[PDB]
RNA sequence: CCGAAGGUGGGACAGAUGAUUGGGGUGAAGUCGUAACAAGGUAGCCGUAUCGGAAGGUGCGGCUGGAUCACCUCCU
RNA sequence: GGUACCUAACCAGAAAGCCACGGCUAACUACGUGCCAGCAGCCGCGGUAAUACGUAGGUGGCAAGCGUUGUCCGGAAUUAUUGGGCGUAAAGGGCUCGCAGGCGGUUUCUUAAGUCUGAUGUGAAAGCCCCCGGCUCAACCGGGGAGGGUCAUUGGAAACUGGGGAACUUGAGUGCAGAAGAGGAGAGUGGAAUUCCACGUGUAGCGGUGAAAUGCGUAGAGAUGUGGAGGAACACCAGUGGCGAAGGCGACUCUCUGGUCUGUAACUGACGCUGAGGAGCGAAAGCGUGGGGAGCGAACAGGAUUAGAUACCCUGGUAGUCCACGCCGUAAACGAUGAGUGCUAAGUGUUAGGGGGUUUCCGCCCCUUAGUGCUGCAGCUAACGCAUUAAGCACUCCGCCUGGGGAGUACGGUCGCAAGACUGAAACUCAAAGGAAUUGACGGGGGCCCGCACAAGCGGUGGAGCAUGUGGUUUAAUUCGAAGCAACGCG
RNA sequence: CGCAUUAGCUAGUUGGUGAGGUAACGGCUCACCAAGGCGACGAUGCGUAGCCGACCUGAGAGGGUGAUCGGCCACACUGGGA
RNA sequence: GGAGGUAUG
């Protein structure tokens, strides 16, 4: 059965950008919606859309290439399983391909980037490396 | 990439003499493996076989003068972290500090140095077949990217990248 | 495996062992027992001093003593250089070293140490044959 | 009263040694056959039972990790 | 201890060895030796030209040291948390059910165990690191700092995990309406065929093989007609078709009974996934008790074949194959591919449904689920190949692998009537074992083609006498060379 | 630290009442009550070992070591006692 | 045109 959302939304955007898909739908909920937020504000995804309906709600992202069709997301992993959480603290907050990406931390301030997390000094949970 | 701007300098990697089995006996041959590069960002290798070694190590050159890349070089080292992966080769490639030099396996050295990298740490974590190591080292290069592409495709500026 | 299944079994390294064992071995007279103390070399008593025909491709005959260690250990060991003076009774000091051709063969005899004599006419490499220097 | 050592007794556990005995490994050139590798000259292998100097043979079931030639479907 | 230290005088005079030099690896020649003597960390050296043995010369690496052995770490990603794998290289449990355990959908509130964070306390000296200073330098010595914890006390934050409460419906299940099916158990029934028994007709062989024989037959066989007995299996249908968790299930009828699939949105509202140990099931052979026994057929007998034939082949033939109950619990139990979930081009068959599009329909076309095949993108793979039925991309749980032999063995334990099953080593030994693919070679593999290759003919050799060459043997010497074709009236 | 080819262990054992004893709490000991306590989050048993600051190694995670120097513990021919 | 099923050395 489906153990980690957030895993499989990673995975969707993987698999959707590795055939350069123009948009993906998302089943939605709270956490994966600002890990949505985060990659359009950060610059990875075009859009995203939050379609209600009467089950949980879809989030449809629109996917970003460059020109001669080049993917601006090269990798995504994910860091915290539900087999093995991953926290950190706020100094040992690691930086995604020597500061060229950015890393998604749950803190009790918000779902921050690595950057924003660093600035504030606080640590919590590395959701994702985003790359 | 047009080789006769570039100054490339070249390297025999290896020379492996290789048989064929005919009737009567064995006809053998030397595939040369030379890696070739300007020393200023790009870097090339290529295969050659002949009956003789100088011919063999020859058209190995016509080859690699034909597969140049281009190498991204932050100052004297590469923008950060990869692991160079082909078949079984697997190089990982790390950015290092100022005055380290190259610490690289034979091969990978090779690649490394005659793409005027100057510093930076690698470690073959999988087969040491010389082909193998170089096009994973090749290919692991080729993935490195630089900052200011990153930015644009991103649309944010240098300064919020590295912030 | 999965992180779950390592918690519950741990890894479990190789168990790399000794290539010569004998040597690994003490004896305490007082209660009988093989003590576990590593030595660099072993003084034994020769029963058998004889030779050998080497596995192929080699061919020879190469000299060897059956040596009884001083932990009771009996060990088959190769006499290097160009004729020895080792018979039955002979005191000698092994160390490691395996002849790589002669089956059972895992010790090498010290020239030059207890009873075995230095090699007569060795003029090259004459520490590991226990010759003193000519003038 | 408690109480070391000692004594008696039956078990438990560990080691050493033992007539004799069983395979196992390794060895420059031994003897008997030729079981496997090609359709290896009876396709091979797996489990099981039984038989035989020896490899092995045969029966029942299973597998293709089977050659050659015919026929029915599928795909290009 | 008249030690350190200082001053003066004399003397290059007393003070350099060890290992290595084929490649890895810096450093080559001569001689002796001739698979001997020896060398060796690994590949390996040595069998009358050894840079690998021994010596000598020279060279190289170190140097009051230099080598050897032993032990620890590294290289070793070779136990992989960092950081590996399980289709074919070692590795998926034979399969299901399931306790504990691990993991778990969406919204909101709350709590603050995990989590993050402020302050405080503590982590002796020496040591490691940084900065200074004293021994003529260095080792060493000294001073000042830095650094170090799943640490404790006390506040704060609430996104995630955990606990509590209230909701939601997608997961899961129930209801309701349909569908297919060799799913299972029990009880019956039917037709073909083999064998046997009886009888009619009928006569000399039948059977079997590469060829034969053993065997059966004039005591009437085999062939042929009618009827009967009994046991086992279910032609055609039949289909990379169906069903089942797997093993497996195929004549028809009835009784009992499990599961799956489709639609529906009436209901419950996370009730789910995996699952060590455990329980149940599990082809064939085999075992115990008792039945049954046509065909087949281990063992065994005989006839052949063969150098032998404890085999293949032939004629017979016991256990067994069948049934009831119980036991055994293993298979190349295979898709050599664990279960669950989601995501990621298409084309094309086929099975069971649903909806629709022109219709009485038939049908064609379109769509949709769920299976079952082929081809084939992206991606993956050492390659072969996999590819919406993944071996792709991910997350959860379980099992298992760590070079080849020794060995699935020994000891112990559990199980079994037994056979044995499960669990499961080490000493010792090798430097390989292995996967995929490539080039050739070969096959008592296939195809095609050619040749005094065969076939169609002619004349010879092998026999005899002699010529000549060769082998053997004899010699004082019987000079030397040639040895399947491709040496032998050959030099 | 190792072993499940060690799975059950415990009977002053686990609590309570009272007394005794101790520099001192306490089954620490005794008497009397109850049947409890520990264990798959590995008890018990077997084997092995003084522990640490530190030392060696490694990029690190780790691995190995616990000599010299410092801290703590244990022991003094063997066993017990005061 | 390709896949699947039905004696010594």
């Amino acid at each position: 059965v489906m153990t980690d959302p957030i895993a499989d939304m990673l995975t969707r955007i993987r698999n959707a950008n590795m055939v350069r898909h123009e948009k993906l739908e998302i089943p939605a909920s709270k956490l994966k919606r600002e890990i949505a937020e985060i990659l359009k504000r950060e610059g990875f995804i075009r859009d995203v859309e939050f379609v209600e309906d009467s089950k949980q709600g879809i989030i449809r992202v629109f996917l970003k290439y460059g020109q001669n069709n080049e993917r601006v997301i090269t990798g995504l992993k994910r860091i915290s399983k539900p087999g093995l959480r991953v926290y950190a603290k706020s100094n040992e907050v690691p930086r995604v391909l020597n500061g060229l990406g950015i890393a998604i931390i749950s803190t009790s301030q918000g779902v921050l980037t690595d950057k924003e997390a660093r600035a504030k000094q606080a640590g919590g949970e590395v959701l994702a490396y985003v790359w | 990439i047009d080789p006769s701007k570039l100054e490339l300098e070249e390297r025999l990697v290896t020379v492996n003499r290789v048989a064929k089995v005919v009737k009567g006996g064995r006809r053998f041959r030397f595939a040369a493996l030379v890696v070739v590069g300007d020393k200023n960002g790009h870097v090339g290798f290529g295969t050659g076989k002949a009956q003789e070694v100088p011919e063999a190590i020859r058209k190995a050159v016509e080859d690699a003068k034909k597969n140049l890349i281009e190498v991204p070089m932050v100052g004297t080292t590469i923008p950060h972290e990869i692991i160079g992966r082909f078949g079984a080769g697997n190089i990982l490639l790390k950015p290092a500090s100022e005055g380290t030099g190259v610490i690289a396996g034979g091969p990978v050295r090779a690649v490394l140095e005659l793409a005027g990298v100057a510093d930076i740490l690698s470690k073959s974590l999988g087969s040491n077949t010389p082909i193998n190591m170089i096009r994973a080292t090749l290919q692991g290069l080729s993935e490195l990217k630089r900052a200011e592409d990153v930015a644009k495709l991103r649309g944010k500026s240098v300064e919020e990248l590295l912030g | 495996p999965t992180i779950n299944q390592l918690i519950r079994k741990g890894r479990v390294s190789k168990v790399e062992n000794s290539k010569s064992p004998a040597l690994n071995k003490g004896y305490n007279s007082f209660k009988k027992e093989h003590t576990n103390v590593s030595s660099p070399q072993k003084r034994g008593v020769c029963t058998r001093v004889g030779t050998m025909t080497p596995k192929k491709p080699n061919s020879a005959l190469r000299k060897y003593a059956r040596v009884r260690l001083t932990n009771g250990i009996e060990v088959t060991a190769y006499i290097p250089g160009i004729g020895h003076n080792l018979q039955e009774h002979s005191v000698v000091l092994i160390r490691g070293g395996r002849v790589k051709d002669l089956p059972g063969v895992r010790y090498h005899i010290v020239r030059g140490a207890l009873d075995t004599a230095g090699v007569e006419n060795r003029a090259q490499g004459r520490s590991k044959y226990g010759t003193k220097k000519p003038k």
